[PDB]
RNA sequence: AAAUACCACUACUCCUAUUGUUUUUUUACUUAUUCAAUGUGAAGACAUUGUCAGGUGGGGAGUUCCUUUAGUCCCUCGAAAUUUGAGGCUAGAGGAGAAAAGUUACCACA
């Protein structure tokens, strides 16, 4: 057993995107995860990951829609700090 | 959740009273600073606010079941 | 001294998840308007108040030493470790919790395993790989670890038999002497 | 260390008064300033904001300084007085680039 990080397999392109695939051995651009929505987030997808199946249809929705609204929330600071950096 | 077959299905449930333990912390404010407190065999149908806190704090700090087990923390 | 990326705040999460139920109220705001921020020098990471980062960011990156807090140490593999130094933030918010005899801590302070004949108090439906912090009768905080197995092995276990693996113990506190 | 009689000087510490200057703290008020409205009200001399000197900067854009050694007892700064420490000069030695890279008579597994 060989890790694909390892080999030098292409990514494929399935119904999960590939994006904008980043250059092998150059400087890919480090994105920094500090603004407290975004903790938000990413602790919001390790507790539900943690948790897993829960017997309850509404205790299950309402994990799924912490998280939708956790994005959602990102989404709106992200757009203000736009709007702030390109008007101001 | 103090009923004894929930008692018992409590973890595999995934039954939590966090949210309503700190609702009930960040309300005693409220409830001390409002007047209607005092204008009043059932367990939850009792007409005085007052009995009802008193319901909802035994609840808390004495649970009917493992009572050498509540957090100090909360306790205090 | 950076800030964490997305990646190593997932397994940061994921370490502190396994071994603690609340991480919301880590990552809570404090009364000040201040809350806690996770950033890495070196190798390391630590666990510090917004204000103390923000004042500490004038000290040379290579004249930086300590901060906070240090939660544990990433690996040349990219797969997060948690330290002695980690423990009073699990002893805060721990999931399970294990309590050992003075005969048993003692070992345990040396770094041996515990076993269910030094084993005196304990958790009931705790899962066989699950996430025990060590403490002692007197509920001082002396490690953190996985069982060996669930309770009920544990209790039908032989006495002679590891019931929690140790993964940390106060004695490193005497090797950085 | 310094020796007292004699008479000459300026050196600070602690108080007083008026024949005066500034700096800082507290309090009070609107004229500095901030917010709301259109075809005047409130807050308040604090914030906010601007200009230089700096510290850091694993983020963004562009391109390919200190330490040691030996010397003239040649210059500057700090200290102490009958000498030192830190720099300065001469020329040897150290420190494609945030992607990751190199290494160990060590550990675990295979």
């Amino acid at each position: 057993v060989y890790s694909e990080k390892e080999l030098g397999i292409p990514q494929l392109n399935t119904v999960t995107p590939v994006g904008v695939t980043k250059p092998k051995g150059k400087k890919k651009g480090k994105v920094f995860v500090d603004d407290r929505e975004s903790m938000n987030t990413i602790l919001a997808m390790v507790e539900a990951e943690k948790q897993g199946q829960i017997e309850s249809k509404i205790m299950r929705a309402r994990q799924l829609e912490e998280i939708r609204e956790a994005r959602r929330i990102e989404a709106e600071k992200k757009e203000a700090e736009r709007k702030a950096l390109l008007e101001n | 959740l103090e009923g004894q077959d929930a008692h018992n299905a409590r973890s595999d449930l995934h039954l939590d009273l966090s949210f309503f333990i700190t609702n009930l912390y960040r309300s005693l404010l409220s409830l001390s600073l409002n007047p209607d407190l005092e204008l009043g065999n059932n367990k939850i149908n009792l007409q005085t606010t007052t009995v009802l806190l008193l319901r909802c704090l035994t609840s808390v700090l004495l649970p009917p079941w493992n009572i050498r087990s509540v957090p100090p923390i909360r306790l205090a | 001294m950076r800030p964490l990326t997305d990646q190593e705040m997932k397994i940061v999460l994921d370490k502190l998840a396994n071994y603690m139920t609340d991480l919301k109220s880590l990552i809570a705001p404090l009364e000040d308007g201040d809350r806690y921020v996770f950033r890495m020098q070196k190798d390391r990471v630590y666990y510090v108040k917004l204000s103390i980062a923000n004042i500490a960011t004038c000290v040379a990156r290579d004249k930086l030493l300590s901060l906070g807090t240090c939660l544990g140490k990433m690996t040349k593999s990219g797969k997060f470790r948690l330290h002695i130094t980690a423990l009073p933030i699990l002893a805060q918010n721990a999931r399970y919790k294990i309590w050992v005899k003075d005969n048993g801590a003692q070992p345990f302070l040396y770094g041996s395993n515990i076993v269910k004949a030094h084993v005196g108090r304990w958790t009931e439906d705790c899962p066989e790989h699950s996430g025990c912090v060590v403490y002692n009768m007197a509920d001082i905080p002396l490690g953190f670890g996985v069982t060996a197995r669930s309770t009920a092995e544990a209790r039908r276990l032989d006495p002679t038999g590891i019931v929690c693996f140790r993964q940390a113990d106060c004695g490193e506190y005497l090797r950085d002497e």
